[PDB]
């Protein structure tokens, strides 16, 4: 939980700008997109960095590329790879890291709209972000459907199988027999409608509160590499203030900066401190944190 | 909606 920051410059100036603009506008709230940065140091190991145990273990298994993983051919040639990511990765196997807890924070503070996430671990829900406030983009492990007709599955089905040894005997639907897999969005495959409806109807939020507060976009932790997820920052509205913690500048605030822009290098748990001191909340944190 | 999860 402890974290440093990224070089010897420091971010509380460029943060407090951030919990100034919160304090000028009381009642307004915030909406996040957050990437995988947001849960490293969590202890999630990425598929793609050899020197994790995943990497190799699906480097055994003729997994031909990383993301040949989360791709509907391979996995429906070859299912072993993605049961044996799913094995490390199921829910429940982390704790939310103390920027997942500034989402529940904001939550309690009733200063946030929405959080689009790209991540399949579900920290933030696991954090206790309300179901309404979360949009998993990429979908996740607590719905399963059989991928041929679509029949629904409970999710403990497929979790029952990962505590075999060894793995085999995948799930197959009861009525037309194809593979049954959980309702992550894989590559080549369009993500949930729920995605596209609340960013429409946050959209026009958005477009709206610039004529009455101000709301604010935060963008943490993202490449913003992947599509159509990566589209939003583009879209948000000229006149609404984008804010992005990243230790590097990527997409449209690289592609196309604004003047208004903010941006901040920085750990997502540092930034998350941060932020804490500058709006004077360290009280209520600390509570969330120890509880 | 925007299109199949991509690059
Ligand atoms: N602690 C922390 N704080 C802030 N930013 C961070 C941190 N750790 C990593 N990062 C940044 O977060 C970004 C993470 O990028 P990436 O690993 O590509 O993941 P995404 O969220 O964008 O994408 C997911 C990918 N996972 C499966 C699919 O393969 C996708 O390509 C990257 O630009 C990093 O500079
Ligand atoms: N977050 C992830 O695990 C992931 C895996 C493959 C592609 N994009 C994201
Ligand atoms: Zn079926």
């Amino acid at each position: 939980m402890a974290s440093m920051s990224v070089s010897t410059a420091s971010t509380e100036m460029s943060v407090r700008k951030i919990a100034a603009h919160m304090k000028s506008n009381p009642n307004a709230k915030v909406i996040f997109m957050v990437g995988a940065g947001i849960s490293t140091s969590c202890g999630i190991p990425d598929f793609r960095s050899p020197g994790t145990g995943l990497y190799h273990n699906l480097a055994r298994l003729k997994l031909p590329y990383p993301e040949a993983v989360f791709d509907v051919d391979f996995f429906q040639s070859d299912p072993l790879p993605f049961y044996t990511l799913a094995k490390e990765l199921y829910p429940g196997n982390f704790r939310p890291s103390k920027f997942h807890y500034l989402l529940k924070l904001f939550q309690d503070k009733d200063v946030l709209k929405r959080v689009y996430t790209q991540n399949i671990d579900t920290l933030e829900r696991q954090a206790g972000v309300k179901d309404d406030l979360i949009i998993e983009a990429h979908g996740s492990f607590a719905h399963c459907h059989c991928i041929g007709c679509g029949k629904v599955y409970p999710p403990q089905v497929f979790k029952s199988k990962l505590a075999e040894h060894p793995i085999k005997d995948f799930v197959k639907c009861d009525v037309c027999g194809e593979l049954v897999k959980p309702a992550i969005v894989f590559f080549g495959e369009d993500l949930p409608d729920s995605f596209s409806e609340t960013w429409l109807n946050d959209s026009e939020w958005l477009r709206e509160k610039i004529t009455t507060q101000q709301p604010l976009v935060i963008v943490v932790g993202t490449s913003l590499a992947v599509y159509p997820f990566a589209s939003l920052p583009e879209e948000i509205p000229r006149k609404v203030k984008r804010v992005l913690c990243n230790l590097e500048t990527v997409g449209d605030f690289k592609a196309n900066k604004r003047p208004t822009d903010l941006i901040v290098h920085q750990y997502s748990d540092e930034f998350a401190e941060q932020l804490v001191e500058e709006l004077g909340w360290q009280e209520d944190f600390e509570k969330i944190l120890t509880a | 909606k925007g299109g199949a999860k991509r690059h």
